[PDB]
């Protein structure tokens, strides 16, 4: 997963 | 009565922002998987009887323009609006290729007084983008 | 009479403020999957407020993020609604 | 594993930067609503559709009323914010 | 399922902080009505079954120190949690008797990483103050 | 009618  | 009148000609307009890319000066880095919503949502939001329109990698400027413009058509006929953003964020803040916009100018070309045809009826918007740096670690 | 300006609009938020939002780049964010996912079943069943609720509940569940990082490791999320509807809302009928 | 941010409900009597209006002879408008609202049907409706109530009752029924022509016919939206995972009823 | 729990002994405690005077410095003038409010809140939530207590004119740090309490009490046995503010206030803040205080950190108490007896469980807010200076006109 |  990754932050937006 | 306690519902929102839903018997017009057309349900709305769908706006839906893929922002995937941007510029290297704002330090953002490729949204990859962000395509994967845009076709969700819009598959999704059709099916629900939205006039849906898909808009990409778009400036500040653009996207500031693009739902003013909105704004202005003629929603006389619609029982409602809808816009979907799919991008970079912060607090308040939302991102452009281009850099950085607020949340709120996006929203206000739509308030009561600035959109008489869309008065009385849901404005509806959904962000995906992030509102900060904290992370919820969770419990149990 | 008159009407709020700031009257029948609704915010639907991946995150509470502060905070991150989730993305996979293979399957998509969090919230938009969740999202998509709960109007397929209950679109036009459900009531606006109802069909959020349960996609906080989905997010809030179902997943957690896996990194191999001590601060990206096993993190949460749980979206956000701001309401300022006068009226339920359903997409049909 | 839950949110720690998960299960919160926030009914704000205002939009974030605006005023609130209180009546020093039957209170604020906001809280008559509520009550209304709830000594009604707050024990058969879920608290979404309570607050949403509220939030029309609100929107319409009142309209400022003072001197200085710029607080003079003046509205007022309340605000809910939710994290809310579940359906909220206060009975059974 | 779908709804939540409220299968217990208790349907929860509920806070009703009641602030109608100001100290000289914080330059408020009294929210004359704000009794005639919580007497109605109070009789409300004691209908839905809330087992309330009202508090008046409370300090920022009295506010602080009652719900940082309340969230160490034990809620094993409650539905669910909720407070009422009832005061001046602004932008993210809430006003003591003597001065502000942010809204965040009277309800950050309550996280379920910091409050587990209400964990899963609603935690609700009614707070009636102002969050800035704009009006609403109105339209049409 | 007063502003809070």
């Amino acid at each position: 997963y990754v932050a937006d | 009565t306690y519902q929102y009148n839903m018997n017009f000609e057309k349900l709305g307009k769908c706006i839906i922002i893929n922002n995937k890319n941007f510029d290297k000066v704002t330090g953002m880095g490729v949204r990859n998987g962000t395509d994967k919503d845009a076709e969700a949502l819009f598959k999704c939001f059709r099916s629900l009887g939205f006039d849906v329109i898909v808009y990409n990698d778009c400036s500040c400027a653009k996207m500031q323009d693009l739902l003013k413009k909105a704004s202005e058509e003629d929603h006389t006929n619609a029982a409602c609006f809808a816009c979907i953003l799919l991008s970079h964020g912060e607090e308040n803040v939302i991102y452009g290729k281009d850099g950085v916009t607020p949340i709120k100018d996006l929203t206000a070309h739509f308030r009561g007084d600035r959109c008489k045809t869309l008065l009385e009826k849901p404005k509806l918007f959904f962000i995906q983008a992030c509102r900060g740096t904290e992370l919820d670690d969770g419990i149990q | 009479y008159k009407i709020p300006v700031e009257a029948d609009f609704l915010f639907a938020y991946s995150t509470v403020p502060g905070y991150y939002s989730w993305r996979s780049p293979g399957r998509g964010s969090w919230f938009v999957q969740a999202l998509c996912s709960i109007l397929e079943e209950h679109g036009k069943d459900l009531e606006i407020m109802q069909i959020l609720t349960r996609v906080n509940d989905r997010v809030a569940r179902h997943f957690e993020s896996q990194s191999d990082d001590p601060h990206f490791h096993e993190k949460k999320q749980i979206p956000c609604v701001v309401s300022m509807l006068t009226k339920e809302l359903y997409f049909s009928q």
